């Protein structure tokens, strides 16, 4: 019967944990980790990635 | 252990204003004011 | 591994073969130590908003 | 080795110092791809080839 008050507090979870899952896209660089990129490279070239 | 999860990522949950009890008490006091004075205090005295 | 954070003894049943934990976030949550093969857990230190 | 027939070293289990090969005749080549050789010996990997 309470399925809408419900449906409100499911949306806003679902919300919050699909831009947690986004921490782990790397958008095309070479890791989604910004101190494995800073230890791995020079910073000339290293701004790209971040 | 998923708010904690969340928490370390700078994502966080703020309290409202009223609590439970207050808004119990709203609308214990809108019952009494219908059930004792029907409409009138809707529109002044009751 | 470049980390900053607070260190202490978990509790986590690593098995022998695996050597580091992630959490939901996909990130490093627990560690091994390679000179005492002790599991570490990893926890930012403190902080809020004002 | 020829470069029909190169041949393959494993390099496992060891102190890798990358600072001591400046010792022959100026290389032409030098060229690292996915990381910098700026005195970058402070990683640890898994095995060299
Ligand atoms: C080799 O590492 C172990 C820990 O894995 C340590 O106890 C030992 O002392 C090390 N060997 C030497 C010769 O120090």
């Amino acid at each position: 019967a309470l399925g809408k008050l419900q449906d409100v507090v499911n949306h806003n979870a679902q919300a919050l944990n699909t831009l947690v899952k986004q921490l782990s896209s790397k958008f095309g660089a070479i890791s989604s980790v910004l101190n494995d990129i800073f230890s791995r490279l020079d910073p000339p070239e290293a701004e790209v990635q971040i | 252990d998923l708010i904690c999860a969340q928490k370390f990522k700078g994502l966080t949950v703020l309290p409202p204003l009223l609590t439970d009890e207050m808004i119990a008490q709203y609308t214990s006091a809108l019952l009494a004011g219908t059930i004792t004075s029907g409409w009138t205090f809707g529109a002044g005295p009751a | 591994l470049k980390g900053t954070g607070v260190l202490t003894e978990s509790n986590k049943k690593f098995l022998p073969f695996q050597q580091f934990g992630r959490d939901i976030a996909d990130t490093t949550d627990a560690v091994r130590d390679p000179q005492t093969l002790e599991i570490l857990d990893i926890t930012p230190c403190s902080f809020g908003g004002v | 080795a020829s470069v029909y027939a190169w041949n393959r070293k494993r390099i496992s289990n060891c102190v890798a110092d990358y600072s001591v090969l400046y010792n022959l005749a100026p290389f032409f080549t030098f060229k690292c791809y996915g990381v910098s050789p700026t005195k970058l010996n402070d990683l640890c990997f898994t095995n060299v080839y």
